[PDB]
């Protein structure tokens, strides 16, 4: 399933100018300086989340600083964000910047929660330190960047405690005595993001690295044809496949799901079931060591039944968010909230917060205004609460709301956009506007408003992921085989 | 004849800290023990010439149980990792150690050091925060309690905080000044202002990059300092009236103290490694530089800790990966 | 496990009056030091059996000859102190694999000379300690001379012991022509 599979972060890394001159202006120093950095948080990733954490490219500002490093790490991270999307343009799942200046703030690093494989949040800021140290700051970003969070709600709650009270555990703020260990709670929350759609490009095992190639590193780079690793663990699998980086006569693989016993395991064989309504089923392609990529459904398809769309694999509704923020046990409000708090309140329900006379909801679709829910704690599990929670009362129904914040300036208490507000109807920024708005890209149908001329599903990468038996590329001819 | 450190006893804990201090004319040694979470107490048997187990104070990770005796009344600053940092009170009619204090959780977050001072008739004590959101305290003894008094150095891992008084030289007088040691930094040399009762004048220590912690000594009138570096040159420097100059250097391997000690008006200087043996240094005074003395065989010391009983001297050295030890100056 | 003539520890041992190299040393050691060891000739591959060694640390002790290549097997080294020895001769190859190695002491060693090129290959080296010792500065130390005066790496001063017309000074302040012999 998704929590045995390797999942592998082709992670990026930019040393801006202060970062240089700490390593005596020498490109040479600080490329093996993050390296090293790297290679340790690596060795954390691999022995707990399962999880390879790969340098794939990396650049140096040894000139100048290509935008202003601010003391505050949000607007670092925000300004490295747009950098990144305006100007780096290699492929890798995650962009962390590392800069020699120090932060003003609790925090060593800032990153996105839950925002790898993407180009506007897949990354973080980190500062200068220690290798070690720094390596848990890159760590610490990392699991952010795949949804690892600190419960405040379980950890008050004590549901669940750090097994070390010397060093205290990677998400904990870090003092002279390093952490080496994860939660399980944050073992079972990357779990869940894993399981929810998240992280789907983190399934492809690195082609090319920053690195000469070694004999028993895992990846088959230029020229090598097997790699089965270290040999110490290659007995398991891929002893009789590879040996000495090298393929043993009549041989087909060294590892991989869709290769066994040295073998092509057969076309259509499954190597990654769907993991929830917005994925798609990944089958073997008959001569390939790896499964194919993990693909899902585009941006636009209905997830569960009606109340949700998917967004990079995600189902996106408000029973989610409602659970996101505060717990597994908070539900989202019944309708009857929404069109009698949103339509006139104040403090109570709304669709901003303007100060001169809040927001008035107009009654088309209220939905995607102030987030409420049902079993409401005190705490959430995520943010701070910025103000007071909401309390409100033939049905008696209990409702309540928050203002969460979090890294960013976007309030968590109000409904997310692409959340449905209707049939075919969708919310953006506090108004339930029309799908067209979004502006969502479609694969190649023959017929009418339809997907893939009708059979066929639509995937990330605007690829018809065809029916059973439908070779042609809009999935319009039916090529009997087995 | 000339003279030794002579191993005395094993005591079978780690440790990280070790304190002494007098209480009721008898001398006491505490120590830190980490992954129990005790503060042993120690005092010396007058029968069988040992040092017997006197009393615990129990958490649940300490690293440091600094021993204050203010007006006869013995107070012990407990700092630890995990639950908060606490401050107790030895109460001699049930011979027990009562906690009368707890200190916030959220000022005083990763402790590395705990340093007590005495300026003009009032009592301090200074905790190093190793991490960026607990900040350098300073707390001050108001009468029956501690209380917070100053924040130095914010959004810095503080690694180590150093008490000494060296003469600036437009004056003559001998003023109060902190030195602080700080992950990935320069030391800083803070200044205590007469005037607002605080330090100020924050100024770094040049050429000096990465040092742990810093210990500083007399000789004759003058003021050096200890510097310890984990790898690579611990340093000697001497304080030239506004500015520390180097007097030598000292290969590091795995260092994690350089301890000058005092013992019988002898000047020793103790370095240790985690990697390699212990080397005492003795202070040439003709040279006006430490030379080689003796090799310890201690496994990762902590603190190195000079003990004097009725006119013997005992060295206390802290192991915290093996038994801590007892050496004998012989 | 831990050989009995070692005070191993969870990730340090300190093998003291060693007679030979160990060789089954727990693989969860990063760290390992000989003090006033008996064995006389580190010969190649004999640290091949420990990958994990991070540091490695010579004190005291007493060399013969070190045999081409005697560091194979750990691609992780970063630290090397092999320092207060007596070794008579060095071998130009020692240091072959170390790309990682940052840190290199050969202090209090009593080298009167070294092999040429012998510290090729470590790109990584940032700190290369040369003290206590009574180098030769003749015709056969230019390339010391040249190295010196061309790398990055952060080397400490050290002083000539040679001939009687080049007493007392620094060789970086040596040039590569001046070498009257
Ligand atoms: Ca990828
Ligand atoms: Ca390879
Ligand atoms: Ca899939
Ligand atoms: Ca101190």
């Amino acid at each position: 399933n998704v929590e045995e599979e390797t999942k592998y972060i082709e992670l990026m890394i930019v040393n801006d100018h202060l970062m240089f001159k700490k390593h005596r202006l020498s490109v040479v120093h600080t490329n093996t300086y993050a390296k090293s950095v790297v290679n340790m948080a690596d060795l954390i990733y691999k022995d707990q989340l399962k999880t390879r954490i790969v340098l794939v490219a990396m650049e140096t500002w040894a000139t100048d600083n290509k935008f202003a490093i601010s003391e505050n790490p949000l607007i670092t991270l925000r300004e490295f964000m747009k950098y990144r999307r305006d100007f780096i343009k290699e492929k890798s799942d995650a962009v962390h910047l590392f800069s020699g200046s120090q932060f003003e703030s609790s925090r060593s690093g800032a990153a996105y929660i839950g925002g790898i494989c993407s180009l506007l949040k897949g990354g973080g800021v980190n500062e200068f330190g220690k290798t070690d140290l720094m390596a848990v700051t890159l760590a610490q970003s990392l699991a952010h960047n795949i949804g690892i969070i600190s419960d405040k709600r379980k950890l008050a709650s004590g549901e669940c405690k750090c097994e070390d009270t010397w060093s205290g555990c990677i998400m904990g703020d870090t003092g002279y005595y390093l952490p080496k260990k994860f939660t399980q709670c944050n073992i079972e929350e990357y779990h869940d993001f894993l399981n929810s759609g998240g992280g789907a490009c983190l399934f492809n095992k690195p082609s090319k690295l920053l690195d000469p190639p070694e004999c028993g590193n895992g990846f088959i780079e230029t020229g090598e044809e097997c790699d089965c690793g270290t040999p110490a663990e290659c007995v398991l699998e891929g002893a009789e496949c590879c040996k000495k980086c090298t393929l043993t006569q009549d041989s087909q693989c060294s590892d991989g799901l869709c290769c066994k016993k040295c073998k092509f395991q057969p076309m259509g064989t499954v190597c990654r079931e769907a993991v929830n309504d917005c994925d798609i089923r990944e089958t073997c392609s008959g001569n390939s060591s790896q499964c194919a990529p993990n693909i899902h459904k585009m941006d636009g398809y209905s997830c569960d039944g009606v109340q949700g769309i998917c967004f990079g694999g995600r189902c996106k509704t408000r029973d989610r968010q409602c659970k996101y923020i505060w717990g597994q046990k908070v539900t989202a409000s019944d309708k009857y909230c929404y069109e009698k708090l949103n339509i006139e309140g104040t403090e109570k329900g709304n669709c901003g917060k303007d100060k001169d006379t809040w927001i008035q909801c107009n009654k088309r679709d209220v939905l995607c205004g102030y987030l409420l829910c049902t079993n409401i704690g005190n705490i959430p599990r995520l943010g701070e609460l910025d103000g007071e929670i909401t309390s409100t009362l033939g049905r008696t129904l209990n409702c309540s709301g928050g203002h969460v914040k979090l890294e960013e300036d976007v309030d968590l208490g109000y409904v997310e956009d692409g959340t449905p507000c209707g049939p075919q109807m969708m919310c953006l920024e506090h108004r339930c506007l029309p799908v067209a708005s979004f502006n969502f890209s479609t694969c190649l149908s023959s017929k009418e408003g339809t997907i893939c001329s009708g059979n066929g599903v639509c995937s990330n990468e605007l690829k018809c992921v065809c029916n059973r038996h439908w070779i042609g590329s809009d999935c319009n001819t039916y090529f009997p085989h087995n | 004849i000339i003279t030794e450190f002579a191993k005395s006893q094993d005591l079978p804990y780690q440790s990280l800290s070790i304190d002494t201090f007098s209480y009721l004319n008898d001398e006491y040694v505490v120590i830190a023990q980490p992954f129990t979470g005790k503060c042993i107490f120690l005092e010396w048997d007058h029968v069988e010439k040992t040092f017997r187990n006197y009393d615990n104070i129990t958490g649940t990770s300490t690293v440091v149980c600094k021993p204050i005796v203010i007006e006869t009344q013995l107070y012990v600053i407990v700092a630890q990792l995990f639950g908060g940092s606490h401050i107790y009170k030895r109460d001699s009619f049930a011979n027990k150690f009562i906690k009368i204090q707890d200190i916030e959780i959220l000022k005083i977050r990763k402790p590395n050091d705990i340093e007590t001072f005495k300026i003009e008739n009032n009592w301090y004590f200074v905790v190093a925060d190793s991490s960026k959101a607990g900040f350098t305290t300073i707390y001050k003894w108001n009468g029956n309690g501690f209380y917070s008094h100053q924040s130095l150095h914010a959004w810095y891992r503080d690694t180590d905080v150093e008490y000494l008084e060296i003469v600036r030289t437009p004056q003559t007088l001998r003023t109060p000044h902190l030195i602080l040691s700080s992950s990935s930094q320069r030391p800083v040399i803070y200044q205590w202002n007469k005037a607002t009762q605080l330090f100020t004048n924050q100024t770094d220590i040049p050429n000096m990059e990465d040092v742990y912690a810093v210990k500083h000594f007399s000789v004759k009138g003058d003021v050096y300092i200890c510097l310890t570096r984990f790898i690579g040159d611990s340093k000697v420097m001497k304080w030239g009236g506004s500015s520390f100059q180097d007097i030598q250097a000292m290969p590091s391997r795995g260092s994690m103290v350089f301890q000058p000690l005092q013992i019988n008006n002898y000047q020793y200087a103790i370095l240790g490694s985690d990697y390699s043996f212990t080397q005492v240094y003795n202070w040439d005074a003709e040279k006006a530089k430490f030379v080689k003395f003796q090799e310890l065989n201690v496994q990762a010391p902590r603190s190195f800790t000079h003990v004097s009983i009725n006119k013997r001297n005992f060295l206390f050295a802290s192991s915290f990966k093996g038994n801590t030890q007892i050496y004998k100056h012989v």
